């Protein structure tokens, strides 16, 4: 795993991500510290959200985990930052990239996934009323976010 | 453009070794230390039916 | 002339029109990369493009820099 | 040094085209101008029991 | 041990680790599992001469970087 | 056929073999003249032995056409020149060079395989007796091949 952990760090040097940095806090390889930007054009904008992600020994042929540490309003993310997300589950590639996690990461924060959601209460509101969901998205981007 | 050689060859779950190891039907290919745990094609997640040792001279 | 970036990190240059759809594109990826349609997921900045729309309707320019990533799902 | 690895990709039939198609069982690899001409492998006799059209990624 | 070359059919020049009691077995499985090529279609040339099965590099004097040659299996006639 | 003929001449430059020479006679890429040495502690030792080579236009989906110009004693190659060599007719393969070629014909010379001879009586006096077969080849190595 330590290897495959360099690689992706020399290259996320060699090629800095719009709008994501990961990388190790102290001297634990294993460990590392994420940040991401709220896209453009959804509740998020304008938002900074951190995260911890903590690689497995067998890395990548296990998903490494990860979570939000930044209070965020959406329907696969609870109040433990846990995230819903197949990639992190059964459908994970030992092909991905801590990159392409955080850009699948995104990706989930302007299109929320309707089936089978974290947060059953948000998933109600966002399926029903959606000037709703976004507003209090927003509120709790101002707040916590910013 | 070597860079675009030595990173085509490149095993792409690894990061390290040379590619050797075809995925049939798909085509994609992964090094042989990599290949065996597989059963699902890490590029496209096509079902790997069987793989098949190359020998790139 | 524009510009992919694929699952593993390659980047791919392309050639099309603004008038060409997300789907179409996809099917290029699919004759370069090998790689089925319905596994391919592309995004613009931090956004989805989904099948229906067109690279002119997501505001891609010259060169724009375009990622592929796994297909997702899942709550 | 670009040389050497651009030569480990060369079709050893027509010497000139890069390698796209493996053979299998047997594993070598050809050109896809070179493929449909071949019903054993050049390389190791093998017979040919099917073609696949191999993908970097 | 030691190593000699052997350039294979295709041309590149490839390395092994040998015993100089090695059998020409021995080495046409080395062959094998690095180049792909199942020993019954090997033959294996040096200094002009064909190397048989049954007997070993020492019985053709082949030393430290010694360079074999090989080609598909013929038939003489 | 002339692209790969022009890229196998350009490795006999760069790495050529010991024991073989090769090149075109004219500005006929696909007329080729040889040079084989005759192999050590062998009854052709000391001998230089001359063939021709001839391409097909569909080299190297076939075979091409050799044939020894010095006369040689040898039980797989007649007065003609001409060599009984499977990978010449129905064993050919494509990724086989002149190289290769030139190669397998010198191995035939110490190990002259008497299974379907070319030349019988040949196969019969080394058959028989290989004390006169040596002397025999000695003498032809002689007059012909010095
Ligand atoms: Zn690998
Ligand atoms: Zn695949
Ligand atoms: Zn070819
Ligand atoms: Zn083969």
């Amino acid at each position: 795993a330590l290897k495959r952990i360099h690689k992706e760090l020399n290259d996320l040097a060699r090629d800095p991500p719009a709008q994501c940095r990961a990388g190790p806090v102290g001297d634990d390889m294993f460990h590392w510290q994420a940040t991401i930007m709220g896209p453009n054009d959804s509740p998020y904008q304008g938002g900074v959200f951190f995260l911890t992600i903590h690689f497995p020994t067998d890395y990548p042929f296990k998903p490494p985990k990860v979570a939000f540490t930044t209070r965020i309003y959406h329907p696969a993310i609870n109040s433990n930052g846990s995230i819903s997300l197949d990639i992190l589950r059964s459908q994970w590639s030992p092909a991905l990239t801590i990159s392409k996690v955080l850009l699948s990461i995104c990706s989930l924060l302007c299109d929320p996934n309707p089936d089978d959601p974290l947060v059953p209460e948000i998933a109600r509101i966002y399926k029903t009323d959606r000037e709703k969901y976004n507003r209090i998205a927003r509120e709790w981007t101002q707040k916590y976010a910013m | 453009q070597l860079r675009r050689l030595q990173e085509e060859r490149t095993c792409k779950v690894c990061l390290d070794r040379a590619v050797s190891i075809v995925f049939v039907p798909c085509g994609h290919l992964v090094c042989a230390e990599c290949a065996p745990g597989l059963q699902l094609c890490p590029i496209c997640r096509a079902p790997v039916r069987s793989r098949v040792r190359t020998f790139l001279s | 002339q524009i510009f992919v970036k694929t699952l593993t990190g390659k980047t791919i240059t392309l050639e099309v029109e603004p008038s060409d759809t997300i789907e179409n594109v996809k099917a290029k990826i699919q004759d370069k990369e090998g790689i089925p349609p319905d596994q391919q997921r592309l995004i613009f900045a931090g956004k989805q493009l989904e099948d229906g729309r067109t690279l002119s309707d997501y505001n891609i320019q010259k060169e724009s820099t375009l990622h592929l990533v796994l297909r997702l799902r899942g709550g």
